[PDB]
């Protein structure tokens, strides 16, 4: 199966609009033979020495500091509104630093900050309407209480390691 | 409900601001590193977008009630937005005020003084006059530069400053402050428990208290300088009186640093200078910052990040672009920290590197705070933290372990005072200047001093507080407290007073945790992680807590305290005291350089004009008829002193356009009697 189209992909999606491909021979030569490549690598419910003996891959760009939210039983802007995993989760989360690729002039990634309620596990909300802080809907951001739910990451070539884009791939083993 | 809505508002502001202020700051960096016509307009464009956003959000922030918020880190952020970003002025008054400030800045920055033998030769302040006041020993040249500046730039800023004060007060009242002076010192105000509260109108009481405690030491420094300075400028300085303003080694008299070479305790003892050691050992500009880092690291502070080392302009790049060589530490936002310097292999720029890295450690410390709270607890803390670090590395003990000061070098108690004296001229000699400058401005904005009394009160209180007297009298067409950078460009000057007081409170606290045993002026907090981590705790708080409580947890007190300053300089004090045994200590505010030879006379500005013209007339005829000399005296050549409107005044006359040459009293009296 084309792991090269996920890990070696030319572009990743925004965290608010993550993409999912379904996974053939279960190779691991790109996961456990080169671990100096990944900055973060944590597994849940399974060990690196057990996986070898449907797996769908969810991938997206998130800033370094928010990488910690990509885990079971987490809270936060990403965990609650963009990408949620169930407490009973089995699989691995891998991430690496791609500042040299994604932090350019015309590369704009977005995350959701405001929503009328939290998202369910594996739910993907890609709508874009004005958020009314008092409840319901509104128009014109000039009016107090009206905000845009999607905000960009201010990614630039020279910014801190905690504000640098990371490419995250989540392998869920069902 | 209303608190949650306020929180949503702030969450929107902070997430939207963080990646917007970044662009404006980044554009500013690029401009100062590469000065171009294209870069300046990009800087303004990025700045404009940020400013517009802030204004809109500040206006929105006004319709949330503070009484409905039960959270301190929320209520505080609302207060910050509500009281700034949106002046309450008519469009005509918004176009105007921004047209006076720009005018004043320009007039100051392009100001020049020409010569009374030659017009096409004019000196500018920065490359010119400043390097005369700090070097020359010629009474007459010093007077020219001093007076010329005030008589050239000062006369242009007077009518602008008057309009400025009126408009700024109206603006301040739009934020519900009594006046602009009151607005300025709002930064020191705190809310909280009855024990930890502080009122903005308390600052005007506390700085006075500290000053009164400082004065007894200043008087000893003053008397010493006066008796030593008298041997360089004989017949110009009285043993019982004030020092002439132009003889202080500075254009404004802000620092007495440049008097050191004239007033040095032990001229036969050298000062420590490792510029030669740095060059001999083959130091470069980079090594200086690596050593600065090592110092901070040794006390448990974080290492400098890679972004700093790769992006900062630490050394002038050579050529191909013009840079602004004015040392400053930058926080670009979002983990992007930099230092902008044109570093040279010298001792003075060694201490500077430590000072600017002191800033960047602080900026990192509170990076975790909400955008609006990413600042110091107080405006005086940010420079106290930076400066306290330069005291610990100026100590010979540090240079000896570093290998910059020669091995087996001998130091004694003769040279410790030689050293403290030099510092006193910078730290103590500047405090009464800062104090009375800000005090005067406060009274002007408040409205205690009428426009017609601006210059009379300025020099009246300056002679009383500082002990400095003008070489020539000034009427109300002048504006001396406008020919200085901070006054012309609308900056607060109190932050240069309180940071000196805090600096030594921090110094003593640190030298105590580090278990120093000995004199306070010879302590060293290097390798002391117990003092370092205690400091870090005080820095990381940012502005999320009132400075009174932030200070208490670090220094074990609340109000600012000069005690530590007086103790630091105690040695020196007890030495000056035994030197000033045959001299007079203190001064009398009734002596002036021009009061010896003047005529007492016993009624608006138009009547005074006629009087002065009449005097010039009598002079012209007296000289022509008596000595057969043709001298063209004008109205501008007759100076008026001690004006007590309608009743009396003093006057004297100088040779045409010659400031230094005063006509002998018996000769001018003759002209008056003759006609
Ligand atoms: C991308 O492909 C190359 C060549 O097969 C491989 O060496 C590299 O590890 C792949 N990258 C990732 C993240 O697997
Ligand atoms: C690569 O993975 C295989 C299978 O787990 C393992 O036997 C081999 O030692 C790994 N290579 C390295 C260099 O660890
Ligand atoms: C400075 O800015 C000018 C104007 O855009 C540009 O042409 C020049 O190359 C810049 N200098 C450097 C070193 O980038
Ligand atoms: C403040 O919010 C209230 C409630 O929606 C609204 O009535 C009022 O017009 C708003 N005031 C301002 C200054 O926008
Ligand atoms: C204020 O809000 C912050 C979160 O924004 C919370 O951590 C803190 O405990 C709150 N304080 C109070 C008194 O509610
Ligand atoms: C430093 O100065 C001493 C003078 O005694 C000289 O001998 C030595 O060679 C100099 N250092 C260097 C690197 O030249
Ligand atoms: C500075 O940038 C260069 C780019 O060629 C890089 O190789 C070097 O490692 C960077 N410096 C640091 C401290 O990372
Ligand atoms: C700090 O300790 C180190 C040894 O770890 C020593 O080499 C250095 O000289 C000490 N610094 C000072 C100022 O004593
Ligand atoms: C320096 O100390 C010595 C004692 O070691 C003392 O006799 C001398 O007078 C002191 N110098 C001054 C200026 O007090
Ligand atoms: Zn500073």
């Amino acid at each position: 199966c084309p792991f090269g189209q996920v890990f070696n992909a030319s572009k990743f999606p925004s965290v608010y609009a993550w993409e999912r491909l379904r996974i053939c021979v279960a190779d691991y030569s790109v996961l456990y033979n080169s671990s100096s490549s990944f900055s973060t690598f944590k597994c849940y419910g399974v060990s690196p020495t057990k996986l070898n003996d449907s797996v769908y891959a969810d991938y997206f760009v998130v800033k370094g500091d928010d990488v910690r939210q990509i885990a079971p039983a987490q809270t936060g802007v990403i965990a609650d509104y963009n990408y949620k995993l169930p407490d009973d989760f089995t699989g691995c989360v891998l991430a690496w630093n791609t500042n040299s690729v994604d932090s350019k002039q015309g590369n704009n990634f977005y995350y959701r900050l405001f929503r009328h309620g939290k998202i369910k596990p594996y739910e993907r909300d890609i709508s874009n309407v004005l958020y009314n802080s008092a409840g319901g809907t509104c128009s014109s951001t000039s009016q107090l209480g009206c905000y845009e739910p999607l905000k960009s990451y201010g990614f630039t070539p020279t910014v801190g390691v905690g504000y640098q884009p990371y490419r995250v791939v989540v392998l869920s083993f069902e | 409900t209303p608190e949650d809505l306020a929180k949503i508002f702030l969450d929107n502001f902070n997430s939207e601001a963080e990646n917007l202020s970044h662009q404006s700051s980044l554009a500013s960096w690029e401009y100062n590193t590469n000065i171009s016509d294209e870069n300046i307009q990009k800087m303004d464009e990025a700045g404009a977008k940020w400013s517009d956003f802030y204004e809109t959000q500040s206006k929105h922030a006004k319709n949330f009630s503070l009484e409905e918020i039960h959270n301190d880190t929320v209520k505080l952020q609302l207060q910050i937005l509500q009281q700034s970003g949106s002046p309450v002025l008519s469009e005509d008054k918004s176009k105007r005020l921004n047209s006076i400030l720009n005018a004043m800045s320009t007039i100051y920055s392009t100001g020049k003084v020409c010569r009374p033998n030659n017009p096409q030769e004019c000196l500018l302040l920065e490359p010119g006059l400043d390097n005369i006041m700090g070097t020359s020993k010629d009474y007459n040249e010093r007077l020219w530069a001093w007076e010329g500046w005030r008589a050239e730039v000062g006369k242009q800023l007077r009518p602008l400053y008057e309009e400025y004060v009126v408009l700024k007060n109206e603006m301040a009242r739009g934020y519900h402050y009594e006046d602009y002076g009151d607005y300025w010192r709002r930064d020191y105000e705190t809310e909280g428990s009855p024990d930890l509260e502080y009122s903005r109108d308390q600052l005007t009481k506390d700085v006075e208290r500290i000053f009164a405690e400082i004065k007894p030491l200043y008087e000893q420094l003053h008397a010493y300088v006066r008796t030593k300075l008298m041997d360089t400028y004989p017949f110009h300085i009285s043993p019982t009186g004030c020092l002439p303003a132009h003889l202080l080694g500075d254009m404004w008299g802000r620092f007495w640093t440049n008097l050191y070479p004239l007033t040095v305790p032990f001229a036969q003892k050298p000062n420590i200078d490792v510029t030669d050691a740095m060059l001999n050992q083959t130091w470069d500009a980079k090594r200086i910052f690596k050593e600065a880092e090592k110092f901070f690291v040794s006390i448990g502070l974080p290492h400098m990040t890679e972004g700093f080392w790769n992006n900062s302009m630490l050394t002038d790049p050579g050529d191909g672009r013009k840079v602004v060589c004015h040392p400053t530490a930058w926080d670009l936002g979002k983990g992007d920290f930099r230092i902008k310097m044109c570093t040279k292999v010298t001792m003075e720029d060694f201490l500077t590197a430590h000072h600017e890295m002191g800033h960047i450690q602080y900026d990192m410390a509170y990076a975790s705070q909400p955008y609006l709270l990413r600042n110091g607890a107080n405006e005086g803390f940010h420079e106290a933290v930076g400066e306290v670090m330069s005291l610990s590395v100026a100590t010979p003990k540090h240079l000896k372990t570093m290998g910059l000061l020669s091995p087996d070098f001998l130091e004694d108690n003769e040279t410790e005072i030689n050293f403290l004296f030099k510092q006193a001229l910078t730290i103590v000699g500047t405090l009464p200047f800062t104090y009375m400058l800000e005090k005067w401005r406060w009274m002007v904005f408040k409205g205690e001093i009428p426009k017609e009394e601006w210059m009379t009160k300025w020099w009246e209180m300056k002679r009383k507080i500082v002990g400095v007297v003008e070489p020539v009298p000034h009427d109300e067409t002048y504006c001396d407290p406008a020919s200085l950078f901070h006054v012309a460009n609308d900056y607060s000057f109190i932050r240069y007073y309180t940071r000196t007081i805090f600096e030594f409170q921090f110094h003593e606290a640190l030298c105590r945790i580090a278990k120093h045993d000995g004199p306070l002026h010879k302590c060293d907090i290097s390798n002391s992680t117990d003092a370092g981590k205690k400091l870090h705790q005080m820095l990381s708080v940012g502005k999320s807590q009132p400075w009174t409580s932030v200070l208490k947890d670090f220094v074990d007190s609340k109000d600012m305290d000069v005690g530590p300053l007086l103790r630091y300089f105690e040695p020196l004090y007890t030495w000056l005291k035994e030197q000033n045994r045959n001299s007079f200590v203190g001064w009398n505010t009734d002596w002036s350089p021009y009061a010896d030879q003047s005529i007492k006379v016993r009624w608006n500005n138009n009547e005074m004009y006629l009087f002065r013209s009449s005097v010039a007339y009598a002079m012209r005829e007296y000289f022509l008829k008596t000595k057969n000399q043709t001298i063209l005296f004008g109205e501008e050549d007759v100076w008026v002193s001690n004006l007590k409107p309608r009743i009396s005044f003093n006057f004297y006359v100088t040779s045409p356009r010659n400031l230094s040459d005063i006509i002998p009293r018996p000769e001018v009296e003759g002209a008056i009697r003759m006609s």
